[PDB]
């Protein structure tokens, strides 16, 4: 699954 | 003064950097992790995720999977700013007659790309696209950093990578050429450089064989990578362009004593191993924000290290301003022998129609009672020297695959002597 952190 | 932009997620909101999201594999679409309840810390253990609309007829989520002191090794040191060399000039202001005027021998930094004529997308343009555009399934070359080894693989598990938290491994991506790619027609290099590239300018439409493809390159480098020193292929001049995130550039003059102790430090084994900027007497360190544009001079050698994720895009091209210093790096780069992944496709068969295009240039200042620019004499000169080299009875084997097509090196050295020794009065 392909994902994005936060910041 | 509105604009459009995508959307993602069922809420149909732009993209929140600051919001966890996962794409699903069907529609390949991202999710907002607190919209579809899924916790950034839960994230690694799915192998397949379905958003609840997807999860409808393709069925539910599979959630079940069954040199970091080196680069505290370069804050540690204290470099010189760029602002002693590197100028800050507007793109409207970088035009031809500025580089005749300054000769194209420190780095140039455009802060804006307003006047550059440099077409890119806009910053709402993810490595998601990169992968679309360029293709999911075509080979690149990706860098293992903390190993210093290169690797091939689908993109598309590069991409993987990417967009996987907590990487385990520093990947980057800096020899990625898409010119033959559809995202080719979304980024076009900056007018300057087309004015001054000898394949631009002087390389057959019919030519039978391929243009240097060396114009257009993407770069994706992860959080705290680095590349190491080195020099681009036979001394082109490069162009940088960040569209997001920021780097770090740590050039160093193409003096003689430093191109000697680069030769001797690439051909070393164990070169990975040697910080080069020790060697050299001044270093500086410039810094490359978001939409800012650098540009590099031949023979330059220089290193970068990424802070966090970097969207770059990147091009090589030769121009008449550097003659001696191309070639001078061409023939360290024959020397050192190294691999064949980041090299200069076609250099010679670039320089024999810059060589013909000299002797039509010579022809013409005959014609309207106007001689050359010295550095064009000169440059033709140490072309001419050049072609004898590549074409003697005894090295003609090793270069008469880059000669172009219908080409008679023996006319064309003869006529090229001719004329600068004429245009030497
Ligand atoms: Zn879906
Ligand atoms: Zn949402």
């Amino acid at each position: 699954p392909r994902v994005k952190a936060a910041q | 003064n509105m604009a459009t932009v995508p959307v993602y997620c069922v809420c149909r909101l732009p993209y929140d950097v600051t919001r966890f999201m996962i794409e699903c594999d069907a529609c390949k679409d991202w999710f907002h992790g607190s919209c579809v309840g899924v916790e950034e810390e839960e994230a690694p253990d799915i192998d397949i995720y379905h958003c609840p609309n997807c999860e409808k007829t393709h069925g539910k989520s599979t959630l079940k999977k069954k040199s970091q002191l080196f680069i505290k090794e370069l804050r540690s040191r204290t470099f010189p700013s760029a602002e002693d060399v590197v100028a800050r000039v507007p793109g409207s202001q970088l035009t031809l007659g500025y580089m005749e005027e300054h000769g194209f021998t420190e780095p140039i930094l455009v802060p804006k790309k307003d006047g550059l004529g440099l077409a890119v997308p806009a910053p709402t343009f993810y490595v998601s696209d990169v992968e679309n555009y360029v293709g999911p399934e075509r080979s690149v070359d990706v860098t293992d950093v903390t190993k210093q080894k290169d690797c091939k693989m689908k993109l598309k598990e590069f991409v993987d990578y990417y967009y996987s938290t907590n990487r385990k491994r520093v990947l980057n991506v800096t020899n990625l050429e898409f010119s033959d790619t559809r995202m080719s027609s979304f980024v076009e290099p900056p007018d300057i450089v087309k004015k001054l590239s000898w394949v631009e300018n002087y390389w057959p439409d019919d030519a039978l064989l391929a243009k240097p493809k060396v114009t257009k390159y993407c770069l994706i480098c992860v959080k705290d990578s680095y590349t190491d020193f080195h020099i681009d292929s036979g001394g082109a001049s490069a162009w940088y362009h960040v569209l997001k995130g920021e780097k770090t550039f740590y050039l160093i003059r193409p003096a003689s004593a430093n191109i000697s102790l680069y030769e001797r430090w690439r051909s070393a084994s164990n070169h990975s191993e040697m910080f080069f900027a020790d060697q050299v007497d001044k270093c500086y360190k410039c810094i490359v924000k978001q939409g800012q544009t650098l540009f590099i001079p031949s023979g330059w050698i220089y290193a970068t290290l990424t802070p966090v994720d970097c969207l770059a895009f990147a091009g090589h091209f030769l121009h008449s301003l550097s003659v001696e210093m191309q070639m001078r790096a061409y023939e360290v780069e024959r020397r050192l022998k190294l691999g064949s992944l980041t090299q200069f496709p076609n250099f010679e068969t670039a320089c024999w129609y810059m060589g013909k295009h000299l002797l039509e240039a010579f022809k013409g200042s005959h014609k309207s009672g106007k001689q050359l620019p010295p550095h064009l004499v000169q440059g033709a000169k140490i072309l001419n020297g050049a072609f004898r080299s590549w074409t003697k009875k005894q090295a003609l084997a090793e270069h008469e695959d880059e000669l172009p097509e219908h080409f008679k090196p023996s006319q064309l050295i003869k006529d090229l002597a001719k004329e600068i020794r004429l245009s030497e009065n």
